[PDB]
């Protein structure tokens, strides 16, 4: 007897899953929490040849009205996954198990989207999310992005640096903090380490990192993140809701539509000239710390957008 | 790796909002 | 200086890349061989923010006319030491490569089997996509629920089990397998059950909305079997649903002489098929790759 009009895909220990279950319970809708992490051992999934033939723990779930996709946990290296001991035992069968799970849950989510479920960030957007492709998709569509160079060739790095000036490097797909390109990094000894993996070099923008939240083609807020460095022993972070011009808004909405996102926390940043460049759009953006430090409500609009799909 | 701190688990939430 | 009008993504050590290259070479079009197995340690690619700024080994390769995608992707020393890092490193490489491909596709390149198809290709969703669009598919059940498979048998009759994905011989579900002891093995080992079809395993190749051939795989001996225009229509439809340009499909016939689509493949092999039934697969493929250079 469970209602599956709103499904929150994710583990119930994810603070953001909890936050949405609560934003939803307090508006009336109990949600169905779909934890893939317990698929083989503690969950039942059965799929029939018909896209409507979907049975989770015995109950049929043909078409939720809306899904909030926090994470499918496809990789053992994913955020909310403790797979360390299993990977230290056999990295091969664990990878196999995660791919085995992935194809089934992906099939569930794709069947749902086919049926008309409003998936708040459908996994199909993965293709447009690839950053070296995402930034070009935005650039050639008229949004400004940093002067970039994804590469494994040190000479390309040297010439891009001589073209641009101060530069940062950061991961191609993600997983580490961006850091200033220092002169030590251009010495042969370490710049030749690009043969192990490419990295992303970009023009060092000096302005303000602004996080813009977009839900269903509307900007919820725009939070300016400032690093307070008056005291070097307690460097803190001040986050402030700010007004952005309508031009900037419409550009963020366009970008969200280009990549294929419904709920997106995108990061932009201004150059020396005080004008924003798009840095990245996130497919399962977090919001809790921003809400807290900036005194805004992001979870509320998301829950309302989810509930508006049942109507 | 050039960015030696990729696989450092210091999971690091640098990949959280992905 | 190279042509880069037609790009073959794959290793030179691969027989298919070889056939396709040799066949292309013969036809007059020398291709480029993006041997992405060399990517980090040997070759170099550089991407700029402008989709055209794609530089492989120093030579700009924006917008090829057509791409044949075969393959894109030793680690035990590294994973047993740091698996999180090694997985992340491989993701960095694959991200750069997948991008090159996606950039080409956005710019106009007819990629023969674009990676975007992977979404539509996930089998427990692929067969639902085929069915829900009116195509004949076998009754199927993906499950880890033993009660579900007991009723699926009871409803469809004798049936088979094929792996959830990948490679293992299709086997017949026998009554001995339905006992508590034997059936409970799927409590954590999901496989795909399907109504047992009795007709011939027939493989059909589709390129640009046209069937090329069909061979009854009956030492195994496979031979060409012409089929109705109806099933051909159904085949090209299925390939246009999944979003493939060159596909090698498996279809099987029921007892009533009607065919059911079993599976389309992201990049099907053809060397061990055109050398056992005497038809030409690589030829029409190269013809299509060249034909795009006029669009
Ligand atoms: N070109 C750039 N110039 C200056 N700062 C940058 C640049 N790119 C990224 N950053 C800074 O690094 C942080 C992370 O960048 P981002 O592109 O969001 O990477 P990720 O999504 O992997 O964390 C951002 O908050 C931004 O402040
Ligand atoms: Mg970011
Ligand atoms: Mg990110």
């Amino acid at each position: 007897n469970l209602d599956t009009s709103i499904v929150v895909v994710g583990s119930p220990d994810d603070l953001h899953v909890q936050s949405v279950t609560e934003g939803l319970r307090a508006r009336g809708h109990e949600p169905y929490v779909f934890d893939t992490q317990r698929f083989p051992e503690e969950m039942t999934v059965s799929l029939g040849e018909q896209g409507a033939s979907i049975f989770v723990d015995g109950q049929q779930i043909a078409r939720p009205a809306a899904v909030y996709l926090r994470s499918l946990y496809q990789s053992p290296g994913a955020y909310g996954v403790d797979a360390d001991k299993a990977m230290q035992d056999n990295w091969r069968r664990t990878l196999l198990a995660f791919r085995e799970r992935s194809t089934l849950m992906s099939a569930v989510l794709l069947r749902w989207e086919e049926a008309g479920t409003a998936v708040y960030n459908s996994p199909r957007a993965s293709a447009n999310i690839t950053k070296p492709f995402q930034l070009a998709l935005l650039r050639d569509a008229g949004l400004p992005v940093p002067r970039s160079l994804w590469t494994n060739d040190p000479e390309a790095v040297r010439r891009f640096h001589a073209e641009v000036g101060d530069c940062i490097y950061k991961p191609v797909a993600g997983g580490a903090r961006t850091r200033k390109l220092e002169a030590k990094d251009l010495e042969a000894d370490r710049i030749e380490r690009l043969s192990a993996a490419p990295v992303c070099f970009q023009e060092l923008l000096t302005g303000d990192d602004v996080r813009v939240y977009v839900i269903d083609d509307q900007v919820i807020c725009a939070l300016r993140i400032v690093t307070d460095e008056i005291d070097f022993r307690q460097a803190e972070e001040r986050i402030e809701a700010i007004e952005i011009s309508d031009e900037v808004k419409d550009q963020c909405v366009r970008a969200a539509k280009l990549v294929g996102l419904r709920y997106t926390g995108m990061d932009i940043k201004a150059g020396a000239d005080g004008n924003y460049r798009v840095l990245e759009l996130n497919a399962s953006a977090m919001f809790r710390g921003f809400e807290g430090r900036a005194n805004v409500d992001i979870c509320g609009p998301l829950c309302d957008a989810l509930i508006a799909q049942t109507k | 790796l050039f960015i030696e701190d990729l696989g450092k688990v210091t999971t690091t939430l640098a990949i959280g909002e992905e």
